[PDB]
């Protein structure tokens, strides 16, 4: 098998653009880039076949770099595509970042918004549980959602909603919430109970039973359904201020259907609030 | 006492009824997903040999008594729900792996039609 | 209690259709977007078909 | 529920067929034209 | 990132065929014509990105315009989609129509029967809900159920015909309403249930208390689990009320039904028509 | 729109393969038949939008010899010409375009399927329908498509007992049992499998083998030895060991009250007792 080193050290060679008076006699210097960018497509399947994951990376992205050069911008984004799977399959979760990035712009570029949506989502996904950069997660979720926008854009939306209400950002997740009942009408059932919990983190008691009401009157099974009266019963302890009232009825919650970290965090600023509420008191 | 008996064996009836439309429902969605499941892959993989084969002839071109009745009713459907639930299960797994080929499969097709592209732009220029 | 199970058991089951419903509707998509690439890929064929056919003419 | 799911199936049964049918037509057109710039390249030497 | 109005003036520019003495020395005007397009592409990303989504949707418009002038009918279409697409999502539902027109043509014409439909459904749902075009969404709907019905896909022509047969209803067709739900009797046999009913009380709403007599025998006799139903129980009281000419009866069964079946909008309608009718009889 | 009729003059014109001192100058006849083909296939797509349905299938099908004629798409045209034809009510030329496409493809079991149900409810010719199924089933077992296969061979085994050929019929039923045996999804289609296997076994006077078989469906699947079935069944082997055709029908009658009997049963228990009817005669 041929060196990775030495096809990159002439991928190199050949990726100088013709410059001066050669100018005048050399053709085109797209061929000189697209053998450039062979070359390094051939180090870098060497690179992989063993298992030198991030050195393979680099080198689709330097073809991917040179086929930018060349014109070439399909061949761009899926060697920039190669670039974020392997750099992902060999932990180097920014330099997978930057791949899908570059992909997903060359993507959007030419008209291919959908495949810009999914990179989009799995960028998203990078970054809520790779880096923790969940506020260009939400933004990935968001315009991801927004290009699919209903599968696809709801499960974006449902992700984007998720971290928007974790991030302290109550009113937004609850409008997109919103808009995820809006599509889905006619995961409801969860999606009015989490509206009201968000507009009940947000201390806005009245929203939350606007949207009990209009989940009982426009959807015949949440109105019977455990979600409803759970959302019933703490939006009744939240008018009470009555905090241990709202533990008990967390706690029967729980009893039937398991709670998720998503819920514990809401209702604990829920929670929180009412201490603040307290505090308000003196 | 025995109207409310009579409208609890109705109701049980229907129940038995809806059951078996849904069992009859699961089974035929599952035999069309395994047909599906069938007919989505090996074309794909011939086609990327022979794209293969064809990048590398281009470029060398170029170089060149009722409540019984009701506790029976009860038994049925609950047989039915038991395994109605077994298909539903498999069905969603089913969902999930006829997905990935999917997605598998565009992703295969469309690396092949540009290469088509390529190789024929090549040609146009030998 | 043996229809309060069965009553629980039917719940679940509706769960899990609800959930491969929602799996369905995005193989549905997934399918149209296939039968699209499809379609461009055998057009593709034919033109890669026809112009190797001219070449084939053009060195004879 | 579970009739929408046989609904939802019986639609993807005519995505399938054409799929399939799309797919074996293009492995059948490079085929060819492999072929074809097999026969180039040996007159082209 | 490029000014898209410059874009869409280069792609203006280049769009000019070659005319008199030029065109004998200048090739085929198909490349011009790509260009153009894929100048108009860039610029309606750019706007798309903006959240400009009708100017996105106009310069859609014009690169599928310039590939059809350029011969490319796959790309018109799916640049036509994203007009559409882009069109739907910003508010414009009549340049959405539009552009669905032309990609279902443009699919039609290519033997894409299947994206046809699709795109005609969705037609017929656009004209439907946002322009309240009542007849020509009975239209799209019908060609859709019948094309797909050509593809064998029994389940999407019985959802075309369902909404076609429940605007037709709605729109004073009763008979054709009752015809068409008699198809989907025919092609679900072995939604059944609704069907029978619903086409009882078309033909109720036609006065032709016969024919319902006759559907709801028909349904009885052909599907056990109609014969048991509530539904077979509400059409025949219906049957009966219509037979008496004693329209309190009717609202007394309605209601009955009401307490236990919620009744839907269709239904309301078709019912206080056949009241109305009983009262006409009254005059 | 062009004349479809001109259009397949011309291709019959352009269809005619070189012939002598022409040949020799000539090229391939290949690019002939495939614009004949392609004349043909526009010719044919105008007929379908005129819904003329059975001159379109014509047409599809001269497309189809022509693509044979070049070497190529042909079947696909056949599958087309099929379509057309079943949505023009001719069944014979729907059999002919599956039967060339299924040749062409041997996607032939999928096909053999249809023209089996073709031949079943269109020709009524009922032996080519269980050949057709009986081919598909083995092609899908040979893919190891367990359900598919199991499909066909119910079909298969249906139409065989219903064609006195109750020994194959049953014999398919055991294939049916234990491909089915393990599989949770099946159970109930096992359930009906072992009754209607019996029920074959006693068509044919062989009540010692119905027996045999209870027992096994007993001893190897507990639902079905508690099911209805299981008793309806053995219930039957007595009375055909009794000899008496009046506690059959009774027997019948019962098992029907709560569990509707089916065409298919009908005509095996009809048989059964005409059989008791011809044992009277002996």
């Amino acid at each position: 098998m041929s060196d990775p080193v030495e096809l990159l050290k002439r991928a190199e060679k050949k990726g100088v653009p013709s410059s001066g008076f050669m100018k005048l006699f050399s053709g085109s210097d797209s061929y000189k880039f697209e053998e450039a960018a062979d070359l390094c497509v051939q180090a870098a399947t060497i690179y992989r076949l063993r298992k030198e994951l991030n050195l393979a990376g680099d080198s689709f992205l330097k073809a991917a770099d040179y086929q930018k050069k060349a014109g070439n911008e399909d061949e761009a984004g899926n060697t920039y595509v190669e670039a974020y799977k392997c750099f992902k399959s060999g932990g180097n979760s920014v330099n997978a970042v930057d791949s899908l990035e570059n992909a997903i712009q060359i993507f959007t570029h030419r008209g291919q918004f959908r495949r810009g949506a999914n990179f989009k989502f799995e960028l998203g996904e990078i970054l809520e549980n790779d880096l923790h950069d969940y506020a260009k997660a939400i933004d990935c979720y968001e315009l991801a959602g927004e290009w699919y926008a209903v599968a696809l854009s709801n499960k974006c939306f449902i992700k984007c909603a998720d971290l928007k209400a974790l991030d302290g950002q109550y009113i937004e997740a609850s409008d997109i919430y919103s808009k995820l009942i809006k599509s889905s009408m006619g995961s409801l059932k969860d999606y009015f109970l989490k509206k009201g919990l968000c507009q009940l983190a947000a201390t806005d008691a009245v929203a939350a039973a606007r949207t009990l009401q209009e989940g009982q009157s426009e959807d015949p099974n949440f109105a019977d359904s455990r979600e409803s009266n759970f959302l019933k019963s703490l939006i009744d302890a939240v008018n009470e201020g009555d905090s241990e009232q709202l533990s008990e009825h967390c706690k029967e919650f729980d009893n039937f259907m398991r709670l998720d970290k998503w819920k514990i965090t809401i209702l604990n600023k829920i929670k929180e609030s009412i201490q603040q509420q307290e505090d308000d008191l003196l | 006492i025995k109207f409310t008996k009579q409208s609890s064996v109705a109701s049980t009836r229907n129940t038995l009824k809806m059951a078996q439309d849904a069992e009859r429902a699961g089974m035929n969605t599952l035999g069309m997903l395994g047909h599906q499941s069938e007919q989505l892959e090996g074309n794909l993989d011939l086609m990327k040999v022979q794209n293969k084969v064809a990048d590398e002839k281009v470029a060398e071109l170029k170089k060149l008594e009722m409540e019984l009745e009701i506790d029976r009713n009860l038994d049925q459907i609950q047989q039915v729900s038991n395994r109605l639930k077994k298909m539903a299960l498999t069905t969603g797994k089913e969902l999930d792996s006829q997905q990935k080929r999917l997605n598998n499969i565009e992703e295969s097709t469309d690396d092949l039609d540009i290469n088509l592209h390529m190789n024929t732009n090549r040609l146009a220029g030998i | 209690s043996r229809t309060a199970e069965l009553q629980a058991e039917i719940d679940d089951t509706v769960g899990i259709m609800r959930d491969n419903i929602n799996k369905v509707a995005e193989r549905g998509e997934r399918l149209t977007s296939i039968e699209d690439k499809a379609d461009n890929l055998a057009v593709s064929a034919q033109g890669f078909k026809r112009g190797a056919n001219r070449v084939r003419k053009a060195m004879w | 529920l579970f009739n929408d799911m046989e609904e939802l199936v019986i639609e993807q049964q005519e995505n399938v067929d054409v799929i399939d049918k799309n797919v074996e037509d293009a492995q059948l057109d490079v085929e060819q034209g492999v072929g074809h710039t097999d026969k180039a390249v040996k007159s082209a030497r």
